[PDB]
């Protein structure tokens, strides 16, 4: 018993929030956990707001989960997403790079085209492939954000500063930081390369699947692999950026209602999870894609008890993240 | 990392507590900085320095040489304890047993439920997951702390009973600052509070018989001490051949794959001038000497070999002892593991 | 949560505490006896810490010790009137109690009657003591005192006994504990902490007697004035009894038998994390460890700290109660020795507590009467006395503890012998130290009397007065952390550096023939007078939300009070380097001390000594400026 | 950790005198711990809290100074700094005077040494103190 | 507030730069706190201090009593500078003269335009506004630094001519930290540098025949120098009677409102053991005298007299002088008075 | 702006400065026996203290000291 402030970032998570507290509400008895929604604006803002105690809880991409548990924020992970089936729970999913059918570039000529990524920070529409490209950016790579805006001809990178780096905004002007921006996450990120805005959009390996039905329109689509070849995008196996961790719930160190967190996510599971519930899907909604959670989640798993984010993350992500940061060549 | 050469200028070493970082300071001094010193207050937490690279190498027994292995080190190089021929192939394993007093007239193998025990540390073979493991085969639950009344199990948490019978000022730590910690710290625990102790068969030798000094064993005698065999009998010690729980890898030196050579190499150099060859401890420094017990190396360690292609954890530790510790994972209560276990490739 | 909020729940917890039965419990024969470093005193220590533990508390550990603590040696100590030869009436008596760090000899001669501990002052009397044991009353000054001026006039031995009018108890067979060392803490280990006896392990003298000192009985004292010629004069404030000096016919031999002991210290911390600067400390201390069962000396306080620490933590929890910077609760012991135990401990941070604990309350004495309220304090914690003084209420009468017919309210300098004055004397700690005190000092405290009936039976509603201490106590720290300003009144010193630039303008004429031009210390005067002015502004020109601004000024406010402690002093020397608090040739105070002596024409001052203390002196406050601002660089580039 | 190792070559002077000099690797060792927690906590703290940042920096800003003898008099002895400065305080002082033991002469002056480590070795532990530790630092034990 | 009594507990007096700030120091000593100290660098700025009660009160020329009335204050006692008899009415004021060196043959009133000029200090009586407004009906604007070619005009622009005479430490600050400042100051201003002075008439006669002892004016004679007068002439400065420029109220002591009984009570009676009765001032508390040239109050103060019914600066300056400082209030370059009339109510 | 641009233009304005010249210019007579608080030592001093101030950089003082020197 007791309520957790669930954090949504913008309208369209803030809906499923709200339907997700009337359903659960109908379900859970007087005596059990409920929800409140607290909207914010980006996840950065849902960040502060955990540490200041004005939300309890969201769900980050992993690379993000990095940022949370640093001071003065100092977040935890608590619960995580798992995918593939609940037979076979993965706890990782494959960064790929998508490109459209016949567009004529490997992996090493992507300088001069334009990228769409999920958003600054992300696994894996930022942390892996510009982690991968680091050292064919030209000097200085320092900021970041400027040797990156300066390999590519443009692109959309979600929540970057236009006012700074208005190259990295050149597909979605204003680098919009939630799904009002129409190129924002996986989905918005697929999106900018389909409408032909982009070449190359860095994505999750069911991205595609996830907004392409027809086998026929994806057969326009390829993978590019590390070693300079394409493959289908039925392939990511075997070709594929990087495995990374799953996206994960976080809270505060203190008084962080951990353990009603997982009470509720729990609960949430049994009756609003996948093929569960006609009236409300936990991963899924009319209102978008990826809110809240991924639609391509079936389920939570509780992270070991004080698990770091580091430990949590693993030392070789953590590594990679850290050398994107100073890094050196 | 343009066409370079070279960065085996100094091998850094992890170190546990106080004594351990004094001996390796000693150590620096003395090689002209070939070997450079990190500390840290645990075993787990030393290993993570070196997956981190904010340090290179530290000995482990085989326990720990276990959760390094699953956190991506390398074996480089072993301690042997039965020969000085540095160039022989690494033993295969040092004898595990149990030991209880000769006053005490009742206690046996299939008599320990209930009575009090003393372990070098938790997740060590000799003191942990040898006899864990052979008693899990038996309780088929993870509750050892309730199965013996009482204890003293370094590393343990600080409230079960498994560390009632522990003293040193850090009470129950995983490290020197425990009293009862280690080979010798098992034995001590044993003669003074616990009914059984879980250390290496050649412990009672080196702490009976005035080769141990100080004022809790000068007087001790091996005569005073059993061991507990399989079969439910005892014998002296002085049969540990016959009466022994099971065969334990000897303890390893671990590394990174990068930097695996460089540790070689400056370890089989250091060796020649400051292993067992050296004729007086007191006067020249020696690596496998210890000024307390068993501090970096095993006191007893009379070389590091080579490793003649057990250049991999499951390689080295072997198959029946990887059996072994796997059917204890379940009870497992290492946050490091679990963390080195996390991702999914 | 608003002050009104934090005000009115810390009463009502205030309402339902017990009090007396802890100051009760702490008397069980479970830690009676708790001397320095006894079985007792570390068995409370570890009540102390379990409770701490039982609060629910954050972080809470110990802090051991190791100092040379004087006892008294198998060998009887003993007072007994002789002439040129032999005992001829009898042994005075076999002393029950002694004075620590005590010269270890005996000598015999005449014995003078200087009222007070001589008190430095009394000792411009007409009889001379040079060379000659003394007698001295326990009162205005602390042992230590009374002895060091005893042997600046080369005496030898000095007894020390309670009077019947100073001292009003029934029994005169009873006899008293004592200090003796002219400072605070192990008297071997001055501005650094120490260690074993095996290492470093020095004799003495290092600040000590040289001189025996043994408390006497005042049935002893009785009888040694029997054997006195002289006679007691009416302007000591005393009565009848006693004389001025012993008989000629013969004299008294002093000798006290005393041996060193080292011991181990346990002090017991315990700490209530903060909520936005989580490391600015309010230390909250409290003397552990007693001579006889102490239910004053160290009972009422341990009383309060624990009941105190109790109410913080659950207000955190429970109430909601948002502290901005953390508290932390510590029972010191070997304090009978002179804070031995907070002093060694401040010793570890000899240039950081500053940056880390920016107040320092003290609960040592709070309850011994129901008359007074004598509050002893650093100026920049008089505003904070004062209207809190404006908030409780005295626990016999109705009325508020503030006299509202003053607009100047009264408070006390920090004495050598108060766990407070180290932490402000020596480490910039400013402290208040606040005691429900009586016109007289309760008389069973330095000895076996001090138990907790006794005590009830002579203060019926200890628990209500208990509570009012525990009151004012509470909301000096409720309002040390309530806000995010730090509150302390950096102005105050302002006044406080005028006071002293007036005072030494009355000796301008002697500053004149001396070719001294006074000059530079007006400009150091004013130079940080500017300084507080910006502070001053800064302040309100900022916002109590960016956690940035605020940060960096507090911390100015936090530099004030240590900064006023001579940078030209070693604390291995000097210990109590506070220009304006401390003690030494460093101290302002001082400086006019020898000027004064200019004017009688002889040797007693020392030209080229003033000629230093005026210039360091004036480089002191000086700097004290330069470090609190003036926007850094201080532009009076011209003079 | 160099100086220790010095000291280390007259460990066996050191034990002809009752000094344990085991207080010093305490000290070392209660700073070197200060250290990885500040080369920590920044890891952890973002660039744009001004606050969190201002605060650490500011750590790192006393760790010089902290290394002068807060035991010698800058009126007596100026250069306080026990590595660079220049005195008795001084670290390398220490051992330049130890050196002279094995002299068997009476040029080393015992007193003078007993002091010099005694102190030396509080000036490290409080550049540790000050540092950090999270603030009262908790190896109570020892 | 409640029924409550006695704030005059003690008065807080606003002091410039250093010197002032000892006087008033010293004046508190031995008042037993009667007299607490603030202290300011400007006129203006210790107006302001008093106006929002960090301070109490300060004495001040006729020019600055307008600036703190608009301000809100009030006078509360002036200064009589022509008899001891202190329950002598306010007299009607001091002489405001013009004053050159006889050496110099040329100059009069009618021929300022381009020569040297030295002033008091911006918005005084006798060194501004008199003669300034007096000139300004005849150039009929506002760039009195381009009539002069040169000045000391302290509290002028740091880089106008006006402030090229200046020397004081502080260069041309409106304090005491110039030296040119004061009635003083622009006299050895005029000995030093300047063509012409602006300053009170008994100014000549206090700086020469040794009456002062500084080097730049122990040998000066009271017949090296002349007035000017309106109508063209010059005159032996014993005749300011009838060669001035106009009357000048005499400075007077300002307050809040609030505090201006409790203030005039407490003047009072310290004037009765520090006025002109103290017969030695080596030796006692002298208010009226100064270490250096005017502290807190004019040198050649007599009496500090109540001011019968004059309770208002528009009543106690007098409507001609109001008027005369009005005709110049489109120069003004007063940062505190545009800020006190700022409020439309 | 980042490392690589502040390092590049501070490179390029020190690739057009004359330090040559302003080694020289201390070198007139205006200022060359510029002893310890000799004329010259002061005249140099006043031209720092000026070129600051034409440097148009922020506040800028001088700091008086009376010490004694040995001649
Ligand atoms: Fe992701
Ligand atoms: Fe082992
Ligand atoms: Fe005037």
């Amino acid at each position: 018993d007791k309520t957790v402030r669930w954090c949504a970032v913008s309208e369209h998570e803030a809906t499923k929030c709200q339907s997700f507290r009337d359903h659960m509400k109908s379900v859970i008895p007087s005596d059990g956990p409920s929800v409140a929604c607290v909207k914010k604006a980006s996840y950065l803002d849902c960040i502060r707001a955990i540490a200041a105690n004005e939300a309890d809880a969201v769900t980050l991409d992993a690379g993000l989960v990095y940022d949370a548990y640093l001071a003065p924020n100092n977040l935890k992970p608590v619960v995580a997403e798992f995918y593939g089936s609940k037979e076979d729970p993965q706890t990782f999913y494959y960064a790929v790079a998508v490109v459209k059918k016949d567009s004529g570039f490997q992996m090493n000529q992507l300088r001069g085209k334009k990228s769409c990524h999920t958003g600054l920070g992300r696994s894996a529409g930022w942390n892996i492939p510009i982690g991968l490209l680091y050292c064919d950016l030209p000097e200085p790579r320092k900021p970041l954000e400027k040797a990156v805006a300066n390999f590519f001809s443009g692109s959309c990178a979600p929540c970057a500063d236009g006012t700074d780096f208005p190259q990295l905004c050149q597909l979605c002007p204003g680098c919009g930081c939630s799904t009002l921006n129409q190129y924002f996450g996986y989905s918005g990120a697929f999106k900018c390369l389909k409408d032909g805005a982009g070449d190359v959009a860095f994505v999750k390996h069911s991205t595609i699947f996830e907004n392409l039905a027809n086998k026929a329109d994806r057969d326009q689509y390829e993978l590019l692999c590390l070693d300079n070849t394409r493959k289908p995008v039925d392939e990511y196996k075997d070709c594929h950026l990087a495995q990374v961790p799953s996206h994960t719930v976080v809270a505060r160190s203190m008084g962080g209602k951990e353990d009603l967190i997982w009470e509720l996510l729990n609960q949430a599971q049994e009756h609003f999870g996948k093929d569960k519930s006609k009236e409300f899907q936990l991963f899924s909604s009319p209102h978008g894609k990826d809110l809240l959670f991924k639609d391509s989640a079936h389920g939570f798993l509780k992270v070991p008890p004080r698990m770091d984010a580091k430990m949590y993350l693993g030392y070789e992500y953590v590594t990679a993240i850290r050398n994107l940061r100073e890094g050196t060549c | 990392p343009d066409p370079l050469q070279d960065e085996c200028k100094a091998v850094k070493w992890c170190a546990l507590g106080h004594h351990e970082r004094l001996k390796c300071d000693e150590w620096s001094v003395t090689s002209g900085g070939l070997i450079e010193c990190e500390s840290a207050e645990t075993p787990e937490d030393c290993i993570a320095k070196i997956m981190n690279g904010e340090a290179d190498a530290m000995s482990l027994d085989g326990g720990y040489v276990y959760i390094a292995g699953q956190c991506g080190l390398v074996p480089v190089l072993a301690e042997n304890y039965e020969s000085t021929d540095c160039k022989k192939a690494p033993e295969e394993g040092y004898l595990s047993v149990a030991v209880v007093k000769k006053s005490n007239p009742d206690i046996n193998w299939n008599n320990l439920e209930g009575k009090k025990s003393c372990h070098t540390a938790v997740d060590r073979t000799a003191g942990w997951n040898i006899p864990m493991g052979l008693l899990y085969n038996r309780i088929n639950h993870c509750r050892f702390d309730e199965f013996f009344r009482q204890g003293c199990a370094p590393g343990s948490q600080k409230n079960s009973s498994l560390c009632e019978l522990c003293v040193g000022p850090s009470v129950c730590a995983p490290n020197n600052r425990e009293g009862y910690y280690g080979y010798t710290g098992a034995f001590r625990c044993l003669v003074e509070k616990g009914d059984v102790a879980f250390v290496k068969s050649q412990t009672v030798l080196q702490n009976t018989g005035g080769r141990n000094s100080e004022p809790w064993a000068k007087d001790l005698k091996e005569e005073d001490f059993e061991l507990l065999c399989l079969d439910g009998t005892r014998k002296p010690v002085s049969e540990a051949h016959n009466c022994h729980l099971a065969k334990a890898p000897n303890h390893a030196v671990v590394s990174r794959k990068d930097k695996a050579a460089c540790v070689k190499q400056k370890l089989l150099d250091l060796q020649v001038e400051f292993g067992n060859t050296v004729a007086d401890c007191s006067s020249k420094f020696c690596m496998f000497h210890s000024k307390t017990k068993d501090l970096l190396f095993r006191d007893d360690t009379k070389c590091l070999v080579d490793l003649r292609g057990k250049n991999t954890y499951e390689k080295y530790l072997g198959a029946d002892y990887i059996k072994a510790v796997s059917n204890l994972r379940k009870c497992s209560t290492s946050r490091l593991l679990e963390a080195c276990t996390f991702h999914k490739h | 949560l608003y002050w009104d909020d934090l005000k009115r729940k810390l009463s009502e917890k205030l309402d339902s505490t017990d009090f007396t039965s802890t100051i009760k419990l702490l008397n069980e024969n479970s830690y009676v006896p708790r001397e320095a470093g006894s079985q007792k005193d570390e068995n409370l220590a570890l009540y102390v810490e379990n409770e701490f533990r039982e609060f629910k508390l954050s972080k809470v550990w110990r802090d051991q010790h190791f100092v040379k603590i004087q006892v008294k040696d198998s060998a009887q100590n003993s007072v007994i009137i002789v002439d040129k030869n032999g005992r001829l009436v009898y042994l005075v008596e076999n002393p029950g109690g002694y004075v620590a760090y005590s010269k270890a000899a005996t000598v015999t001669g005449k014995l003078v009657h200087a009222n007070f501990g001589t008190k430095k002052d009394f000792e411009d009397l007409y009889t001379p003591v040079n060379g000659s044991i003394v007698i001295v009353r326990a009162g205005k000054i602390t042992f230590a005192e009374k002895v060091a001026n005893a042997e600046s006039l080369n005496a030898i031995g000095v007894l020390i006994y309670m009077d019947q009018t100073k001292f009003p108890i029934v029994n005169a067979e009873l006899s008293f504990f004592g200090h003796a060392h002219l400072g605070t803490g192990d008297p071997y280990t001055p501005g650094f902490p120490s260690f074993n006896h095996t290492q470093f392990p020095p004799s003495r003298s290092s600040g000590l007697p040289n001189i025996p000192v043994q408390t006497i009985s005042r049935a002893a004292a009785e009888k040694l004035f029997g054997n006195m010629e002289g006679d007691c004069p009416s302007d000591w404030k005393t009565d009848s009894t006693c004389r001025m000096v012993t008989s000629e016919s013969k004299n008294v031999k002093l000798t006290v038998s005393n041996v060193l002991k080292e011991i181990k210290i346990l002090n017991i911390f315990g700490v209530i994390k903060g909520f936005v600067e989580p490391d600015h400390y309010v230390v909250v201390g409290a003397q552990r460890d007693a001579w006889g069962p102490g239910a004053a000396k160290s009972g009422v306080g341990t009383a309060l700290l624990l009941k105190l620490a109790q109410m913080f933590s659950d207000m955190v929890l429970k109430d909601g109660f948002q502290p901005s910077r953390s508290i932390i609760f510590a029972s010191w012991s070997a304090g009978d020795f002179g804070s031995v135990g907070a002093t060694e401990w401040l010793e570890g941070y000899l240039s950081s507590l500053h940056l880390k604990a920016f107040t320092y309350i003290n609960l040592d004495k709070a309850v011994l009467g129901t008359s007074n309220f004598k509050v002893s304090a650093s100026p920049l914690l008089y505003t904070l006395i004062e209207k809190t003084m404006q908030n409780v209420k005295h626990p016999v009468t109705g009325q508020f503890l503030y006299q509202d017919s003053n607009w100047a309210s009264k408070v006390e300098k920090l004495t050598l012998d108060n766990a407070a004055f180290p932490f402000l004397a020596y480490s910039g700690i400013p402290a208040v130290s606040f005691c429900f005190c009586e016109d007289t000092d309760y008389p069973y405290l330095g000895t076996t009397m001090d138990t907790y009936k006794e005590l009830i039976e002579r203060i019926p509603e200890l628990n209500k007065v208990a509570r009012a201490a525990a009151e004012v106590a509470g909301q000096f720290v409720i309002k040390l952390t309530h806000d995010v300003e730090l509150n302390l009144d950096y102005e105050e010193y302002n006044s406080q550096l005028l006071s002293f630039v007036r005072d030494l303008n009355q000796y301008r004429a002697d500053i004149k023939e001396m070719g001294l031009s006074l000059q530079w210390l007006y400009s150091a005067r004013g130079d940080f007078f500017r300084a507080t002015s910006r502070l001053t502004t800064d302040f309100g020109n900022a916002e109590k939300t960016d956690r940035f601004v605020m940060k960096k000024l507090n911390d100015r406010v936090m530099r004030v009070e240590y900064h006023f402690l001579s940078p030209y002093v070693s604390p291995k020397e000097s210990p109590f380097r506070h220009v304006f608090w401390g003690s030494g040739s460093h101290t302002l105070p001082a400086l006019l001390e020898n000027l004064k002596l200019r004017k009688q024409n002889n040797g007693a001052f020392n030209e080229t000594l003033f000629r230093n203390q005026l210039a360091l002196a004036t480089w002191t406050i000086q700097g004290a400026a330069n470090a609190l601002s003036g926007d850094v660089w201080d532009i009076d580039n011209e003079f």
